[PDB]
RNA sequence: GUCUACGGCCAUACCACCCUGAACGCGCCCGAUCUCGUCUGAUCUCGGAAGCUAAGCAGGGUCGGGCCUGGUUAGUACUUGGAUGGGAGACCGCCUGGGAAUACCGGGUGCUGUAGGCUU
RNA sequence: GAAACCUCCCGUGGAGCAGAAGGGCAAAAGCUCGCUUGAUCUUGAUUUUCAGUACGAAUACAGACCGUGAAAGCGGGGCCU
RNA sequence: UAUCCGGUAAAGCGAAUGAUUAGAGGUCUUGGGGCCGAAACGAUCUCAACCUAUUCUCAAACUUUAAAUGGGUAAGAAGCC
């Protein structure tokens, strides 16, 4: 049976990367949290005071809290058979902005640019995405020359 | 004394070296990798004979012994004792464990019983340089070595120079420029890169 | 010979340390505490009463910190003191004094704040402190940036916080070390600091060399004694330029254009310029070993 | 015609290590504080040696750095007693030198049978202007390269300065 | 062109040695009355401005080390899913998709924010 | 004298941080001084084991009264497990 | 389709840690044994450890690298302005 210790197994994941150990740099601490920001944890070697546990890093989530040098922040955790939202308290310096959002956002701003524009016009544009379809008929110029022979090579022992 | 080769045959562990923690193991039977006229230059043999193996198996220290012993005896009666150079290229390393009987089988976990190699499919287990005369001898040299082994390993004759990782047919030339300097049995490769006062001792 | 301590293992292995900290300058640990806010403010800025004694110089700068780099609001040196009065002794802790002030009354005229918080004007020494008065836009609050420097009793960056607190800056700050404070006593004079703050340790140093020894006094003090500064003129020098100060702050740069545009440096060499001179010393190794 | 780079004297170190304690040591700190004229300093052990008969952080030396003329005056007395001949191995590679007097009255103090005779260990480290880089606190620095004194170049300092032989062997 | 102050990212910025630095700066530098602190004005603190770029610092250099980024290694190693495929086993081949890492060979060698100089 | 003390140089940490081991740590989290009792008083929230009950152990706050520091701050025990 | 997380396979050890073969080079150190030396870093070997480039082979409780499969988020009216 296995220890139930709370960094156990965290020999590498709590561990500063390759001659990235030392200060942590300071646009870490000078970044803001507000209220409904979706935030991906990531534990850190360093600082030890308000690290999360291991089960959730790598896990993302949304902030709902905000103290001096921390932010509470609702993730989902599973649990056997069931998914529980719940809500840690983490200091700052294990937690980054996740971008995963804001590739939609910028698809909201460039719809709402491209539905203001082409109403005045008439013309609808295709504002949903569409999965990469199949790749159209075209043409292959084979310019003068000819296509190159490929014969399999004869095998030879080189060890 | 100790067990039939059979059963620590196949690579069925983790590797279990000889550390910290597996402590007091039985030295290898295995000590002398190499022998011949190893205090031998580059040019003064070319050849490159290795008994390559066929399975991932384990090799005993016992049996990778007696394949050089084997493979030496030959040597020496066949063209001479100052006439070829062998390389063992198989250390044993892993350590090999041993439920004793005489309770059952409660709190079995071996005592290291003796040491082995791993070998890989088309690594190399023995090796033998000598001259361009006596590659009839070499051949037979590790032919007998194959029979204190277990499993199935080829016998080849390597397109490098001697013990060298350099094609062989590009070696004097690669010598004659300087891409290549002597090294006893070894050969330091040159290259651009460095100071070019480096470049100054050789061309001159 | 030894073990070679610098391998290329050594430099595969090695971290440098941050820029800043390589040269030098920033203290890091005192950095991540100084700077960063409160998350729960968000984006209010933090200030900090930067104040930087360099040989010929002292800089004041107000500045907080941005992600990009920390942003300067505003900034005073006292290579400016000779506009206001005082030509002489600009690393000294009048001087500091006045730098201090001069930023705080540039500070405050670009928050429309000049005629309220007037501060502390007849320079007292003790204890001042800003209260924001009610009905009105609050006082400026920053805090001093020592840096590196060993903050004693008597540092002249304290010297700059008493200029800019008296000019109207809520810097929080002790008279622990202030210059006139007794550490085997612990009261302040705060008359002791007054002279100082007006050079009179500078003064009565000049009275001393001339009472002594000419050529000593002469050696130290030339600048002094060139442009006309006696000791009995200092005084007096010091108080017209707070004076100078506080009736205007504001500065003008000057308009800088006219410049021919040439290259003092020496441009970085190009690989093929590179790549022809190794090949040059290579055929010139060659003809000059087929000789001799 | 060179400006500054005009090797001189860093600093001058003594020490008399009686490896004592109590008595024996302040007995010599009174004779450093009569050569140098400035209270000398206490060093205690690393560490426990039964052989040499110490203790961990017990006092067994005492010693003290002199600067300026004070060291420049000091150092030709010491120089005096040794009569100007030091060797090559004196020489540190980093171009600095010392050696030892075998009895602190050859320089000019007078003896008591309490006050015994302390030999002690004269040490020299020379330097430049602009050695104080490396250890000031702010915007530090390494002492460049040609700049840094050669065990040759301080040879040839003391063959000139002190009219020195600097003996083989 | 470039510097100073406070910086962000933290080696394309590190290390070694070599060369060159106008003006302003940055420095070394010269002092210890006061402040402050030392066994020691070396450091620290303070008052200066007679020298000097020797050093730091900047820019450049080296068929330089290091680091960064491509190729190669290699569709190799490994690998998701599949078969009443092979093989005595060990293991291996095929299908279906995914696909690395050294050695070796090239290129690059700080970018840049705020505020203030100088080259008027 | 291989080992006492002093001095110069190199030194990415190869030392040290009570203990096992792992992580973490260099103008520190190490060492040496200076002053101290945040190892004090008091609500809830949360995390970790989890049944998502306890205990223990921890995290973020909030209210007091203090310490320290020029100050920003840091501190309600032990760098973290 | 975006975007985080990971340290297993593989790989690596001319990169750290630990293991480990060989010769080239080195009075680095110094030795213990020699042979030629009264003795001599003298000459000549030698074996110890250390080092300068190289070389052989390794790691469940090593690792600079680093997959496949895999785990979070996100893909709008509880949204934008
Ligand atoms: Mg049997
Ligand atoms: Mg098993
Ligand atoms: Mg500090
Ligand atoms: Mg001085
Ligand atoms: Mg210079
Ligand atoms: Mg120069
Ligand atoms: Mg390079
Ligand atoms: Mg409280
Ligand atoms: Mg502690
Ligand atoms: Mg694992
Ligand atoms: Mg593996």
């Amino acid at each position: 049976t296995n220890t139930k210790g709370k960094r156990r197994g965290t020999r590498y994941m709590f561990s500063r990367p390759f001659r990235k150990h030392g200060v942590v740099p300071l646009a870490t601490y000078m970044r803001i949290y507000k209220k409904g920001d979706i935030v991906d944890i990531k534990g850190m070697g360093t600082v030890q005071k308000g690290m999360p546990h291991k089960c959730y890093h790598g896990k993302t989530g949304r902030v709902y809290n905000v103290t001096q040098h921390a932010v509470g922040i609702v993730v989902n955790k599973q649990v056997k058979g069931k998914i529980l939202a719940k809500r840690i308290n983490v200091r700052i310096e294990h937690i980054k902005h996740s971008k995963s959002r804001d590739s939609f956002l910028k698809r909201v701003k460039e719809n709402d640019q491209k539905k203001k524009e082409a109403k005045e016009k008439g013309t609808w544009v295709q504002l949903k995405r569409q999965p990469a379809p199949p790749r159209e008929a075209h043409f292959v110029r084979t310019n003068g020359k000819e296509p190159e022979l490929l014969e399999p090579i004869p095998y030879e022992f080189m060890a | 004394g100790r067990r039939p080769a059979r059963c620590y045959r196949y690579c069925k562990n983790k590797p279990y070296p000889k550390s910290r923690f597996c402590r007091g193991v039985p030295d290898a039977k295995i000590r002398i990798f190499d022998l011949g006229r190893k205090k031998a230059k580059v040019d003064e043999f070319p050849l490159c004979g290795h008994m390559v193996s066929d399975e991932y198996e384990q090799l005993s220290s016992e049996a990778l012994e007696a394949a050089r012993i084997c493979a030496n005896k030959y040597m020496v009666k066949s063209c001479g004792k100052d006439g070829f150079h062998i390389r063992v290229r198989l250390h044993p390393f892993h350590v090999i464990r041993i439920n004793k009987m005489l309770t059952g089988m409660r709190g079995a976990f071996g005592k290291p019983q003796g040491t082995v190699a791993r070998v890989h499919i088309g690594q190399v287990i023995m090796s033998i340089r000598t001259k361009l005369q006596n590659k009839e001898h070499v051949v037979e040299a590790l032919r007998r070595a194959k029979f204190k082994f277990p499993g199935r390993q080829k016998i080849h004759i390597s397109k490098k120079w001697g013990f060298t990782k350099f094609n062989a047919d590009e070696f004097e030339d690669m010598v004659a420029e300087k891409r290549l300097i002597p090294d006893g049995c070894g050969v330091k490769y040159i290259p651009n890169r460095g100071p070019l006062d480096k470049w100054r001792a050789l061309h001159s | 010979f030894v073990k070679v301590v610098k391998n290329k293992a050594y430099f595969k292995r090695y971290q440098v340390k941050f820029r800043r900290r390589r040269e030098g300058k920033t203290d890091y640990y005192a950095r991540k505490r100084l700077v960063i806010q409160d998350k729960n403010k968000y984006n209010t800025p933090k200030y900090r009463m930067i104040v930087r004694v360099t040989n010929r110089d002292i800089i004041c700068q107000i500045a907080y910190a941005r992600i990009e780099g920390d942003m300067i609001v505003c900034a005073a040196y006292a290579h400016e003191l000779p506009k206001y009065g005082v030509k002489v002794g600009l690393t000294n802790y009048a001087a500091a004094y006045c730098t201090g002030l001069l930023l705080a009354r540039r500070l405050l005229n670009r928050f429309g704040m000049d005629k309220i918080y007037e501060g502390q004007v007849e320079v007292t020494g003790d204890e001042y402190n800003v209260e924001s008065i009610d009905g009105q836009p609050g006082a400026f609050t920053c805090y001093l940036d020592a840096g590196l420097a060993r903050t004693t009793t008597g540092n002249k960056v304290f010297g700059a916080l008493k200029g800019a607190v008296d000019g109207g800056l809520s810097i929080p700050h002790s008279t622990k070390r202030f210059p006139g404070y007794d550490s085997e006593s612990k009261e302040f004079n705060a008359e002791v600091h007054r002279k100082h703050i007006m050079g009179q340790n500078v003064a009565d140093y000049m009275r001393y060399l001339m009472e002594e020894d000419e050529d000593a006094y002469k050696k130290q003090f030339s600048q002094y004694i060139k442009n006309n500064v006696t000791p009995d003129m200092m005084e007096e020098m010091y108080k017209k330029a707070h004076a100078a100060i506080r009736e205007n702050p504001v500065y003008e740069k000057k308009p800088k254009r006219e410049v021919k545009k040439k290259r003092w440096n020496r441009p970085k060499m190009s690989l093929a310029q590179k790549k022809d001179r190794v090949a040059q010393k290579k055929a010139s190794f060659l003809r000059a070993q087929e000789r001799a | 015609e060179n400006p500054m780079r005009e090797l001189r004297i860093r600093k001058l170190c003594l020490n008399i290590c009686v490896g004592e304690s109590g008595d024996r040591l302040t007995r010599a700190a009174k004779v450093l504080e009569q050569l140098t004229g400035q209270t000398p300093v206490f060093s205690k052990a690393r560490y426990t040696v039964r052989s040499f008969g110490i203790r961990r952080n017990e006092k067994i030396a005492v010693h003290c750095t002199v600067r300026g003329a004070k060291a420049e005056e000091i150092l030709e007395k010491g120089l005096k007693v040794r009569e100007y001949e030091l060797r090559k191995n004196n020489f540190s590679d980093t171009g600095n030198f010392g050696f030892g007097i075998q009895e602190h009255i050859d320089l000019g103090i007078k003896y008591d049978p309490s006050i015994g005779i302390y030999g002690l260990d004269f040490y020299v480290v020379l330097g430049r202007p602009g050695f104080s880089i490396a250890d000031k606190k702010r915007r530090t620095g390494c002492i460049g390269a040609k700049h840094r004194i050669s065990k040759e170049e301080a040879m040839r300092w003391f063959q000139q300065k002190y009219d020195g032989i600097i003996l083989p062997g």
